[PDB]
Parts: C-alpha cells; structure tokens; sequence
C-alpha cells in the first residue's frame, strides 16, 4: 500500500508539501554563466513559477535534497562545504540530455534549451 | 463630522447632487412630493443620490412617482428600493396601508412577457433585431377586465395622453389602471431601442426587489443568462441588472448552477469572471465598468454562501483567480474594495475546501497583502511602539480569515 508513492511521493507523505516561495529563491540565486537577465534564466523563473506545488517540491528535492525550508530563508541554504546557496550553472554540453544536478552544491547544470516547452519538459521528467 | 459638513454645503444643490440626515432627507421628500403630484432632473438626482445615503415617508412618494411616463424617473425609484430591500428590511416589514401598493406596482411591472416560447425573450428585446424579428403583438394593447388597441407604435402621441384618452373613452375599473398604464408604456417603448432596454432593466429591477421581499419561471434564469452572454459590450447596464437579479433568485440554486456553468472550470460564469480579474489586472486589456465587476463578485459571494455554489466554485477553481486578484491588484480605493470581496468570497469557499486554498500558497499571499497594506498605512503613521476605511475593512476581513 506504501510502495504506490515515490521516493519523493514518500517523503511528501511523512513531512507534507512545503510552500516554496520562489520570490525567496529567487532573491537568494546565484548564477554562475548564465546571468540574472539571461533569456534562459527568464524562461527558468516562468517554468519554476508554472509548476504547481508538488512539481515545486520535487524540484527542491532535486536539487537540493530535501523539501526541507529553511527558517531563515535559503540564504541559510547549506552544502558539503558550508552555507552554499543555490546555484544555476550552463551545462555546455549538447542541449540533447536533461539538467542535472548536485545537491551538495545545490548545483543545478542546465542546458542552453532551445526554447520554453522543451526545457520544461526536460525538467519536469527530471522532477 | 464630514457628514456634517457635506449636509451644510448641501443645505446650487441640483449642481451639488451632480457632482455627487433628517432635514435633507425632508427636503427631499419635499421636492417628491412636490414633483409627482428644470424639474425631473432634479427629481433624477434626487433619486440618484437617495440611492447612496440609504447604501451608507418616501415610501408613498416613492410609488406615486413609480407610476410616471417618463422611464428614467421609473428606473431611479426602482434602484432605490432594491438598496431598500437588499441591504434592509425597510419594504418588508411595512404595513399593508403602502406595503401592498408598491409591490403590486412592481408585480405589473415585473409580470412576464411570454419568454423564448412566444418570442419575448430577454436577450431578444437587447438585440435590435430590425424590429421586424419580433412578435407582431409587441406594439398591441389587450387590456381586458375590453380594450385592444393595436399598433401603439404608428400613434405618435404622447403615452399618457394616450392613457388619459383610454381613461375618459372608457370607465376603467378603479384602482388598477396601472397595469394598463404599465402595458400602454411597454408597448410604447419595444418600438425602439432604448425604451425597450429601459423596460426590459424595470422588470428586471422590479423581479429583484419582489425576491428579496408567479414572476418567476423556468426560462427566466435562462433569458438572463443570455442577456449576459451577449456580445455587443453595450449592455453592461443591463447585464448588471440581470446579475443583480440573479443574485436575488439565489436568495433553484441547482438550476442557476447549471445553466452558468460553475462546475467547469469553461463556463461562462468562470470565464467572464476571469476575464475580469485579467481586465482589472492587467492595463492593457479594458477594464469591466466598476458597476458590472461588482455585481459579479455580490453574485459569487452570494452564491458561495450555499453549499451548491461553494462547491461549484470549488469544482470551476475560482479561488486560484481570486488569488491572483488578492495578489496582483493596486491600491486605488476601488481595487482595495475589489480585493475585499475576494477575500470575503475565498473565505466562504475555504469555509468547505482547504486543499484548493494551500495548494495555491493563499496564506502567503494573504500575509504578503496584509504587509503592503499595512506598509502603506506606515507612510500615514509609522509610529510603532485615520485609516482609510476601505483599507480597514480588507484589513478586517483578511484578520478574520487568518
């Protein structure tokens, strides 16, 4: 009866949805290659904030591990080596294979996609 | 206090009303008593402005000038007694001496036309239709208690010579010429566009006011909701009225539910309202007239209120655009009253859903709100150890949700 849910879907059901404000994440992003007006980071933030509240905590899951918020803000975000904030990177190889990520880093590597439907595709399958 | 002082400026006045209790209020009965017995116009906005004191004796007045030629004077008594009955029980517990008068008057008025069946639907007397699509017994007169006068329309003369001649002609029974006098005018007005509009928002007021206090049929709520669905865009006034009167028959619930279509999230209801949050939003799109917004969020809030019409709006997911509303819309005194009524119909629905509520972040959004009112309100009074009322009230409301 338990093995219906994923290893997400499990997680959700013993601690519950969070509510991610992603004006929070927002204000606490880092963009590494890309830059906080680059195309694909516009099309980053309209994908994020079109995912409804289960796609949203699947997606913290994903990159950072857990659907934990943090009190104090992701400011507070923590990685392997101390207080790491999350982080958007280009991953400069072919725009053929899905994001990836590094949760000890917060890391998201996302491919330059070439437009709004396949990078939410791809992101939503990772999800 | 400011009332005071509104009431010395008053106390030039017919300029003043344009612009825009106890000794004005008689003033003004005054000038009603005066009047039905440089002059309608004042009467107008007598009437105009009436119809916001009593929103924060002239029952008699009232009636008598409810049975006058001209329809504009006849549309203003009506407004003013459906504030009356909608806000209080002022008609409702009256004694019988006027109480039966009036809402005869209004039953005269109110009374059907035949509907779609026999051509006099509501949405078709909108429409102009060339005047060659309707009924040939629109402009024909049947009083029978015989008169049967025809083609009221080809006469030309004035309709209360016209009913003053029917009155000398004939010995019409005593104390009910006005419903003859109701038919005369009616079949005046669907001669031409305006008159028929003017009478098709009378009945409909006239419906309002008799349900809030045999009018009633089965195609009634379909006529209007084709009146509302209509598209020229020039009859806001009269899909206001219709909503108004939808609001009232609320107070068949099933059947207003079926026919808007409140349990899809497509419907024409979800759909118009959505279009007028995304109008008041939103610059670009034109805004829905403040008058035709509101009657479509007192609807909602009204039907809410009834575990049918909560769980239509949450089947049709209106609260993700109240939400939007909530969150999206300024500070003008407007947008805060709009806001108000959001969060009001949100609490009624949230009153029997949560799941909808949480999923779309709502207290987040109501906390961020109450935050930027207040923050607005800091720039008045930053101490921290008057408010605008408007203000207070989405306070209030939004204090008693959390």
């Amino acid at each position: 009866l338990i093995s219906i849910f994923t290893e997400q879907e499990l997680e959700l059901l013993i601690s519950g949805l969070p509510t991610i404000d992603i004006d929070d994440l927002k204000s606490n992003t880092e963009y590494h290659k890309y830059q906080s007006n680059s195309i694909q980071i516009q099309w980053f933030w309209r994908a994020l904030r079109s995912f409804d509240q289960a796609d949203r905590a699947k997606f913290l899951q994903f990159v950072t591990g857990t659907s934990k918020v943090p009190l104090q803000g992701f400011a507070a975000l923590e990685g392997m080596n101390g207080i790491q904030k999350f982080q958007i990177h280009r991953d400069d190889r072919s725009t053929d294979r899905l994001p990836s990520a590094h949760t000890c880093f917060n890391q998201l590597d996302l491919p330059a996609y070439e437009s709004f439907e396949k990078l939410r595709h791809m992101l939503l399958l990772a999800i | 206090a400011d009332c005071r002082a509104l009431i010395d400026k008053l106390k030039d006045e017919q300029l003043l009303l344009e612009l825009q209790w106890v000794d004005l209020l008689d003033r003004f009965d005054g000038i009603l008593a005066d009047a039905g017995q440089q002059l309608k116009m004042l009467l107008l906005a007598v009437l105009n402005f009436t119809a916001l004191l009593i929103e924060y004796s002239s029952i008699e007045h009232l009636t008598t000038l409810l049975a006058s030629s001209d329809m504009q004077v006849v549309l203003a008594v009506l407004n003013l007694l459906y504030v009356f009955s909608k806000r209080s029980n002022y008609i409702t517990r009256l004694g019988s001496d006027k109480r039966t008068p009036l809402l005869t008057r209004l039953q005269h008025l109110a009374e059907s036309w035949g509907g779609k069946e026999n051509g006099f639907g509501l949405a078709e007397c909108c429409r102009d239709l060339h005047m060659m699509k309707y009924p040939p017994s629109a402009t024909t007169l049947h009083f029978e208690f015989y008169i049967h006068i025809e083609q009221l329309d080809k006469i030309s003369e004035s309709p209360s010579e016209i009913m003053e001649s029917l009155t000398k002609m004939y010995s019409i029974p005593k104390d009910k010429q006005m419903l003859l006098f109701t038919h005369i005018r009616l079949a005046h007005g669907f001669s031409n566009h305006r008159k028929r509009l003017q009478a098709v928002q009378a009945r409909l007021h006239a419906i309002s006011i008799l349900v809030y206090s045999s009018i009633l049929y089965n195609g009634l709520i379909e006529e209007l909701v084709d009146v509302l669905q209509i598209t020229d865009k020039q009859l806001m006034e009269i899909k206001a009225a219709s909503l108004r009167t939808l609001t009232s028959i609320v107070h068949k619930l099933s059947s207003i539910i079926d026919c808007t279509g409140t349990a899809s999230y497509h419907g024409f209801l979800p759909v118009l309202v959505r279009n007028c949050i995304q109008a008041m939003i939103d610059p670009s799109m034109d805004p829905y007239p403040h008058q035709f917004a509101t009657a479509l969020f007192s609807f909602l809030y009204h039907l809410a209120s009834y575990d049918a019409g909560g769980e239509a709006l949450v089947s049709c997911g209106m609260m993700e655009a109240l939400l939007k509303v909530i969150k999206f819309l300024g500070d003008e005194q407007d947008q805060i009253t709009f806001v108000t009524r959001a969060v009001r119909v949100v609490d009624l629905i949230t009153n029997l859903d949560m799941a909808a509520f949480q999923s779309h972040s709502g207290l987040s959004i109501f906390i961020y709100r109450l935050e930027h009112e207040v923050d607005l309100c800091r720039k008045e009074c930053p101490f921290v150890i008057q408010c605008i009322p408007q203000r207070a009230a989405l306070l209030k409301s939004m204090l008693n949700f959390l």
